[PDB]
RNA sequence: GCUUGAGUCUCGUAGAGGGGGGUAGAAUUCCAGGUGUAGCGGUGAAAUGCGUAGAGAUCUGGAGGAAUACCGGUGGCGAAGGCGGCCCCCUGGACGAAGACUGACGCUCAGGUGCGAAAGCGUGGGGAGCAAACAGGAUUAGAUACCCUGGUAGUCCACGCCGUAAACGAUGUCGACUUGGAGGUUGUGCCCUUGAGGCGUGGCUUCCGGAGCUAACGCGUUAAGUCGACCGCCUGGGGAGUA
RNA sequence: AGGAGGUGAGGUUUU
């Protein structure tokens, strides 16, 4: 992922614009990357060994997002609001 | 007895036949690195380098054309 | 944008042109807001192998600043032009302008 | 594009249809359609030439520039249409000037893309300009035989004609059937293969689709009489004679080309 | 393995350098390499034959020399 | 009939049989020989020595051309590669070049099966 | 609540990692030709076969397919299967020195899902070489084989199906500890680098061996040693991984 | 002592 993007993720997710390892930061990442990547693999159909770490970013997430459901629902709600996710 | 670790170099051009010709032989091979003492991690750049330089015509494949 | 290095070999009848490719190319550079840091003529030189029955062609290096889209229009504009006779283009990681080993 | 129906019941088991949803669900243009009725294999003497022909459905002829002769003006395609007149598809084109026009459809062409003809055009799918210019190993369709008449080459829904070489004047192509020709070079092809390149897969699961395009039964001579057919006759199934046409020529294997004027041109049959 | 002859140069000497040449060039070996058709599955086992074969030779003949059998 | 001095040898061995072909720069041959031809047949044409018989045979047959100089071109791994090119230079030619033309293909086509004898 | 597990970011490294698109050469085959004649090829020895209709040999031009000689190395990458000419685009993973942040977010996994050598199937192409089946010639008491002469499906491409291998390290995944010696590869921290040098710190990997374990062979800091968690599997050989 | 090139009845059963 671009470096700029990254950025500026954090400074759209996280305090300070410097802790850039919160779970709100990481799963904006690893959304960032997921939808990236859509159209990379609508195309490359035959790319399993890179659709591997997609699927590991997904698990990624998806731990992340039962992490932060199970401690604070009122930022995981917001999350998936702001990301546009269903669950 | 390794000579690019000794220059410190970087990297390796395809541009430096003067230097190329002295690693590949008459036949327009690339010799072993067990026969000069050059280093796996040159002996790469200098055989993609090589690859490219005959791909430009810089240097042969063979000695037949 | 991104290091780009080109060579590519033309033949020796058209070897009257070559200023006029480089500044074409060069043109379209700059109006991509590409930058040129390296720029040489090698001059009809030999070849090691034969190819299309000849022994001599002129060759011209090019390091370039370019974005992606020219670097694929030049490609196709080399793949069309029939006095060109092969190019060879390579991301490169920096930039460099020390003179080539060969143009001594 | 290629989609197999449901049997729902005896008639649709083995349907496979081609459908493009990119075409225009409406109307040709009517300046460009004109009349074609159908006579059904039979010539001004009115008896049959050609066998299995007659009925089918009404069609109109859609006129289509085959000579691509609008040099220099660009133009932009509209829509594409289905043609029933053949097996590819057509391209509404309208030119700058405004003047609209119907074409073959290539394989890489949408509505919105841009085209242009003459020599000084650029080498994309659609252009036309002189082999002269266009490079060797090219795929081209809508050979012309002799310039300006028309491109008679490569006008089916997936064909298209290699060249090989280009010496002097003359220009070697490979066509479709893998058999070589020399053809004058000054004669323009449009560039990039045709559209419909899926429409052999396409199957009619009854005699009803056949019939709708007006391909009349044909029955084979073994079931007809001595007189009718050669194979005619025997109380059961017997086929004692060597496979022949109707008219007396054998069809298995038997060359039937007479022609001396174009053996300068051709320089391998196809295999 | 183009072998020019000198002039005054005799015969057998320039013989013996292009066999020499044609020695170090290795084409025999390729041609007899390439008369049958060695599978991956083969290739890799004799490989690695020769390479353990080489090391375990090596070593003994190294280790042989601390011992005498006078 | 035609008088030429420069001449090429080109040399086909195998485990097989040995072919010796005298001929000018341009390719166009002059004349031939083969250790299969020259008496031997079986397994007596395997050897170096029918080798030198057929190249003995081949300078006799091109002599009337009257080659003095002459430039060798060997390929195939045979044992006749040194026994031609000796009775070569025995048999009064110069011998101003040697070269090896073994074609040995970069992995192109697949060889034929092993034989399990 | 905490950072020691795990994870994220800044800076770089190597890699036949994966997909797509192009390009270059050697070589085999074939075609059109030029020189030139009696053999070529093959076997243990022969023969079938190819050849005076000019073969085989040598030169030029062209056509098309597949794979990329050396480098290439118990070398490298990938979860496995498996990946080798060169160039471009997209993309995954690992590691290394410094830093910044969440504060167990951690491990395993029945069912389930995905990938999955080669062979095989369907659709549409292509088909240079090799080659099952097949034909002939030999050996043999017989040879439906081993050898030779030809050669189809296949091998290749695009989309799908099958989901099988001695798919092996015959060793399930993750974690903590326990004497060592030779190297290889890939980074980094210092010391007059004072020329390829010396010391230390990481990752992966090859071999020999100590205690220990094992029926033995052998494993042996990458365990088959010392322990925890989880899953899978076996309970005599045949029948049978069959009905 | 290190590296490279090959290399064996062509077949011939049972007890
Ligand atoms: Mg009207
Ligand atoms: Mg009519
Ligand atoms: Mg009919
Ligand atoms: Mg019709
Ligand atoms: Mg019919
Ligand atoms: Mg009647
Ligand atoms: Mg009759
Ligand atoms: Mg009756
Ligand atoms: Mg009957
Ligand atoms: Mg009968
Ligand atoms: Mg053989
Ligand atoms: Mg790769
Ligand atoms: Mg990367
Ligand atoms: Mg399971
Ligand atoms: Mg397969
Ligand atoms: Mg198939
Ligand atoms: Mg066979
Ligand atoms: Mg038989
Ligand atoms: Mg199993
Ligand atoms: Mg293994
Ligand atoms: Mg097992
Ligand atoms: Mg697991
Ligand atoms: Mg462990
Ligand atoms: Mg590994
Ligand atoms: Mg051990
Ligand atoms: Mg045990
Ligand atoms: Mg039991
Ligand atoms: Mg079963
Ligand atoms: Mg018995």
């Amino acid at each position: 992922l671009s470096t700029e993007a990254t950025a500026k993720i954090v400074s759209e997710f996280g305090r300070d614009a410097n802790d850039t390892g919160s779970t709100e930061v990481q799963v904006a990442l690893l959304t960032a990357q997921i939808n990236h990547l859509q159209g990379h693999f609508a195309e490359h159909k035959k790319d399993h060994h890179s659709r591997r770490g997609l699927l590991r970013m997904v698990s990624q997430r998806r731990k992340l997002l039962d992490y932060l459901k199970r401690k604070d629902v009122a930022r995981y709600t917001q999350l998936i609001e702001r990301l546009g996710l269903r669950r | 007895f390794c000579r690019f670790t000794a220059e410190g170099v970087q990297e390796i051009d395809y541009k430096d036949i003067a230097t190329l010709k002295n690693y590949i032989t008459e036949s327009g091979k690339i010799v072993p690195s067990r026969i000069t003492g050059t280093r796996a991690k040159y002996q790469r750049q200098l055989a993609r380098a090589i690859k490219r330089a005959r791909y430009l015509s810089l240097l042969p494949y063979t000695d037949r054309h | 944008m991104r290091h780009y290095e080109i060579v590519f070999m033309v033949h020796p009848d058209q070897s009257e042109q070559v200023p006029g490719m480089i500044e074409r190319y060069t043109a379209a550079i700059t109006g991509a807001e590409g930058k040129i840091h390296r720029l040489e003529d090698w001059g009809r030189r030999q070849l090691a192998y034969p190819i299309n029955k000849l022994h001599k062609a002129h060759y011209v290096l090019m390091n370039v600043e370019a974005p992606q889209e020219v670097i694929d229009e030049l490609e196709t504009t080399f793949r069309f032009n029939d006095a060109v006779i092969r190019s060879m283009v390579m991301r490169t990681k920096h930039a460099v302008t020390e003179a080539s080993p060969m143009v001594k | 594009a290629v989609v197999k129906c449901k049997p729902t019941s005896p008639g649709r088991r083995h349907v496979v249809k081609v459908v493009n949803p990119e075409l225009h669900k409406g109307k040709p243009f009517a300046p460009l359609l004109e009349k074609n009725s159908k006579s059904g294999g039979r010539n001004n003497n009115g008896r049959i030439t050609t066998r299995h022909i007659g009925g089918g459905h009404k069609q109109a002829y859609r006129i289509v520039d085959f000579k691509r002769n609008k040099d220099g003006i660009p133009a932009v395609v509209e829509r594409l249409e289905y043609d029933p007149n053949r097996s590819a598809n057509i391209a509404l084109v309208l030119y700058k000037d405004g003047e609209r026009r119907y074409i073959l459809a290539p394989k890489g062409l949408k509505a919105g893309d841009q085209i242009q003809s003459g020599v000084d055009a650029a080498i994309k799918p659609g252009n036309t300009l002189p082999m002269r210019n266009i490079p060797v190993g090219s795929t081209v369709h809508n050979v012309e035989m002799k310039p300006g008449k028309g491109g008679q080459l490569a006008r089916s829904a997936g064909t298209y004609v290699q060249i090989v070489a280009r010496d002097g004047a003359y220009v070697t192509l490979r066509l479709r059937s893998g058999e070589m020709r020399k053809v004058e070079a000054d004669c323009r092809a449009t560039l990039g293969e045709v559209g419909n390149a899926e429409h052999m897969l396409r199957v009619l699961g009854k005699a009803g689709a056949a019939r709708w395009r007006g391909v009349r039964p044909t029955v084979r001579g073994t079931a007809m009489n001595p007189v009718d057919h050669p194979h005619g006759g025997g109380e059961g199934r017997n086929f004692g004679k060597h496979p022949v046409t109707p008219w007396g020529v054998q069809t298995k294997g038997k060359k039937t080309r007479s022609n001396k004027r174009t053996d300068k041109f051709i320089v391998r049959r196809r295999s | 393995p183009v072998i020019k002859v000198r002039e005054n140069e005799p015969f057998d000497v320039a013989l013996r350098r292009f066999k020499r040449s044609c020695e170090k060039a290795g084409v025999l070996a390729e041609v007899r390499r390439r008369e049958f058709y060695e599978k991956p599955t083969t290739e890799r086992k004799r490989a690695k034959a020769s390479a353990v074969k080489r090391h375990a030779k090596k070593l003994a003949r190294e280790n042989a020399r601390r011992t005498r059998l006078y | 009939r035609k008088q030429v001095s420069d001449g090429v040898a080109h040399i086909h061995a195998s485990f097989n049989n040995t072919i010796v072909t005298i001929t000018d720069r341009q390719g166009n041959a002059l004349g031939w020989a083969t250790a299969g031809g020259s008496g031997f047949r079986g397994s007596r044409k395997s050897t170096p020595f029918a080798a030198q018989v057929a190249a003995e045979r081949c300078a006799d047959a091109v002599k009337e051309y009257g080659i003095k100089n002459l430039e060798v071109m060997v390929k195939g791994p045979g044992p006749g590669r040194e026994s031609t090119i000796r009775a070569l230079n025995a048999a009064g030619f110069r011998i101003t070049n040697i070269t090896d033309v073994t074609p040995i293909p970069h992995n192109g086509c697949r060889p034929p099966k092993k034989r399990r004898v």
